[PDB]
RNA sequence: GCCAGCAGCCGCGGUAAUUCCAGCUCCAAUAGCGUAUAUUAAAGUUGUUGCAGUUAAAAAGCUCGUAGUUGAACUUUGGG
RNA sequence: UAGGGGAUCGAAGAUGAUCAGAUACCGUCGUAGUCUUAACCAUAAACUAUGCCGACUAGGGAUCGGGUGGUGUUUUUUUAAUGACCCACUCGGCACCUUACGAGAAAUCAAAGUCUUUGGGUUCUGGGGGGAGUAUGGUCGCAAGGCUGAAACUUAAAGGAAUUGACGGAAGGGCACCACCAGGAGUGGAGCCUGCGGCUUAAUUUGACUCAACACGGGGAAACUCACCAGGUCCAGACAC
RNA sequence: GUCUGCUUAAUUGCGAUAACGAACGAGACCUUAACCUACUAAAUAGUGGUGCUAGCAUUUGCUGGUUAUCCACUUCUUAGAGGGACUAUCGGUUUCAAGCCGAUGGAAUUUGAGGCAAUAACAGGUCUGUGAUGCCCUUAGACGUUCUGGGCCGCACGCGCGCUACACUGACGGAGCCAGCGAGUCUAACCUUGGCCGAGAGGUCUUGGUAAUCUUGGAAACUCCGUCGUGCUGGGGAUAGAGCAUUGUAAUUAUUGCUCUUCAACGAGGAAUUCCUAGUAAGCGCAAGUCAUCAGCUUGCGUUGAUUACGUCCCUGCC
């Protein structure tokens, strides 16, 4: 086994919902993790940094070895996480969950010129943590992946393809440059173009439309 | 001390709740039971379970002791619960006493008051 | 070292076993010596019980370098046994009653 | 046997030196290798593109100012 | 700098204390200065160690100053009037909490956010550690001094935050008569046992020195034991040439 | 996770908890001391009954002796199996959790006590236990081996561990007169009685014993009955002179002992500072470990056996 808890779980075994874009419609939580499993197996790992810490014990140095792990597709899927443990083999491992509850779309579209199959971002974004200023901005067609070894990594996954990138900014801080960069892209969707204002009338929510499965 | 533990107390506290009644406080009695039930290690430990229990129903007669209810202490709460009779109906002192500055929204909102108010600190 | 030092504990543990910790002292690639600790599953290390559950061993290796210690502590399921104690000391084991049905009245028969 | 000596820097050497002297053995370039000097890239450690200035080295003690430098919007769109 | 003022504190100076020293800490007196007029100097951890303009992001609940509205709270005086008050709202403060979508080396930050998706406006500053903010010149001041600001030489780190293996003669909790009460028998005194300091000596063999050295190597040795000597021997010198 | 709190001999346990459930330690387990009028057997344990019998009574009685006169026993005494206690039973006391008092029954502060004793170590000690052992040195004028003699036992003194005593609550003596841990001779001298010889220390004839079978059931503090009378004694037993013994090739720097006399301090122990909560503190012994001997030490036992708490963090010490 899987087996399932909570009322979001039970619904996916069953299969009374479909895709992931029900969950960020009505932006549910997510607690468990299989819950992205059954549903994006196209999803693939990736292992950024394994470093060393630490906490300091009376006759001793204690130590773990932050991992930081992203995961993803290609398409508009991100997942990240930052589980230290100790040894690596809970530490990567039960990170590759930490991040899969963090998945997250983006908001691939247009640079201009509409043409056929989103290559770039829809606008300008930007993030911040504590230091790290990211400034992403679409670029045309293939122009490229723009930046550091590690945010090209993330962005691919994320396909997205191409995006001229700047920083700030302290980026030896293979984390919050990352922590950062993401929350960005997860906030292309947090910013109202003319073409979204059509408003759209609300759906109903899963938690009583399938309330009786949802329970013994 | 003389001071009890988990293993014990907490193998007393899950039998309370099924086998409150076979239930006793001459405790030479649930010690013998007290294997018919649990699977016990020991013969030490075993009279150290039975000891705590008697120092439940020594108390629960006395009265309503804590965060512990067996079917049959919850159905003494559906029995107690529940009260007074008649409800509120004031005749004596009929008109229900309505401050005096208790007449302006609720004649700006109806259909019949039997009120007691203060004409004037 | 480290790789098997997982066929030890997985071959182990595999093979319905309750639990094994592994001390690996002597020098390593350093000069200045360790040790290192691994492990799975929950063990006891007081009384009988090591006595009767657990147990050792201690395997000298006669590097060029510099001499090792091997040391493994498997730990037995209470179940998985005969030997004697079927459980620890601890474990206080409860029935779930049973599920009867009220009085009637009276009632008998003849036989 | 902390003496010779090596080592651009970290560092070897104080009686079994993976560094010194030397034998065998292997590695790299190879009619060409090393060595020192200067410059370049490396240098997003001079920077307009691309830096840093809460404590790392750095926001003037604070304000006024002649230069310097920037400076709201509005003056024919649309259609045929 | 020159007049006035000169209570109190109080460098300097004197003292008595403490102390191996004590020219310091502790105590008592004490010019000068603290205060003011008039004139200088311009430095400070002048500290949010955070340039200002702006514009935009995410919640709160306080407060100071205004202003608007509520047949709003009392004031009672007859109703108002204001006024304090309550609440609603706002603009401008002086801060604070909470998040983190962001940022960061982090600690933390509604600004240190909108920065490799790198660019709203512009003024200062720094580019390893010292040498040294010195030497020099140039300049402001009466002087103290400021602002300006080298190089030779030397050097592989100096530093920032954070970590528990540890450390403290900092706080807060436990545990034990190898720690005290409640007390008993004492050791330290001697008449004598031994054992470790040491001087002695043919030699006075030898390990062991805060709890973890002191009738302890099971050390209770007249030979021996046996390691100190003062001396006698015999080799119990295989294997090959 | 391994925690505010309450909890214990205890990271020992309830409970609080983005922490869930395990390993080692501790505890469980092993040693011994207690208990079993139920079992299983005993001329290497003891009962009555039985005589044989030796005394006092004579009253049938009372006191014996008997490794067989027989048997019968198995409380006793041994010791195998075994069992048996868990803080039990109410009563309180608390989060009526873990726990803690008290009184009854009970043989019975973790039943008492030891022993095993993780995690990481310390440059603590040790090549003077080694035919365990690195590398230096020694190799016949050896630092290797061995016959002798002395030496580690030498004292104006400094520092620990200890024995007897400052008394009449004791020293001397008759007369009562009591255990437990052991051990032990074989290829040779370990325990020795008994019955003599010696004031004695001993000598010995001879005896048993490879031992619940022998010496071995007789140890001392004490009850007895008193002399000593507040006299440094009749507490103190230092240091001495000889002899006589008993071991040892060697008795000298008298190994010990006896026989009688020399009659040293100290008249309750300063600045210090230990060890201790029950048969516990401490004193009276003895058997072993040395060993040919020489204990004022090491270990182990019992026979008399109480005070004082049964709590704290003032201290130290460490968590």
């Amino acid at each position: 086994g899987w087996v399932p808890v909570t009322k979001l779980g039970r619904l996916v075994k069953a299969g009374k919902i479909t895709t992931i874009e029900e969950i960020f419609l009505h932006s549910l939580p997510v607690k468990e993790f299989q819950i992205i499993d059954t549903l994006l197996p196209g999803l693939q790992d990736e292992v950024m940094n394994i470093k060393p810490v630490q906490k300091q014990t009376r006759a001793g140095q204690r130590t773990r070895f932050k991992a930081v792990v992203v995961v993803g597709d290609s398409n508009g899927h991100v997942g990240l996480g930052i589980k230290t443990a100790k040894e690596v083999a809970g530490a990567i491992r039960a990170g590759i969950i930490i991040a899969k509850l963090s998945v997250i779309p983006i908001r691939r579209g247009y640079w201009g010129t509409n043409l056929g199959q989103p290559h770039s971002l829809a606008t300008k974004t930007t993030g911040k943590c504590g230091s790290v200023t990211v400034r992403l901005i679409p670029a045309p067609r293939g122009s490229g992946i723009v930046a550091s070894p590690a945010v090209k990594k993330l962005l691919q996954l994320a396909g997205v393809e191409d995006v001229y990138t700047q920083s700030n900014g302290k980026t030896r801080t293979l984390e919050n440059t990352l922590k950062a960069a993401f929350v960005a892209i997860g906030n292309t969707y947090g910013f109202l173009t003319p073409n979204l204002w059509a408003e759209q009338p609300l759906p109903v929510s899963p938690l009583d439309i399938y309330s009786d499965e949802a329970s013994a | 001390g003389r001071v009890r533990t988990k293993t014990v107390k907490r193998a007393s506290k899950a039998l309370i709740e099924r086998y409150y009644p076979k239930l006793t406080l001459d405790f030479q009695t649930n010690k013998r039971l007290c294997d018919e039930i649990a699977t016990i290690q020991s013969k030490r430990l075993r009279n150290k379970i039975a000891g705590y229990t008697t120092h439940l129903m020594k108390r629960i007669q006395k009265g309503p002791v804590r965060g512990i209810s067996f079917k049959l202490q919850e159905e003494e709460r559906e029995r107690k619960d529940q009260y007074v009779p008649e409800v509120k109906a004031a005749r004596s002192n009929g008109v229900l006493n309505v401050d005096n500055q208790t007449s302006d929204l609720v004649k700006s909102l109806g259909l019949k008051l039997p009120l007691s108010v203060i004409n004037v600190s | 070292i480290r790789r098997a030092a997982y066929g030890v504990v997985r071959y182990v543990m595999e093979s319905g076993a309750k639990g094994c910790e592994v001390v690996v002292s002597g020098k390593l690639r350093a000069a200045r010596a360790k040790a290192m600790k691994f492990a799975d599953g929950f063990l006891i290390h007081s009384g009988q019980p090591v006595n009767d559950f657990i147990d050792t061993a201690t395997r000298h290796v006669l590097m060029r370098q510099g001499v090792l210690g091997i040391k493994v502590k498997i730990m037995r399921d209470p179940a998985k046994s005969r030997t004697g104690p079927k459980a620890l000391p601890d474990a206080v084991t409860i029935i779930e009653p049973k599920e009867e049905e009220p009085i009637l009245a009276p009632s008998v028969k003849d036989y």
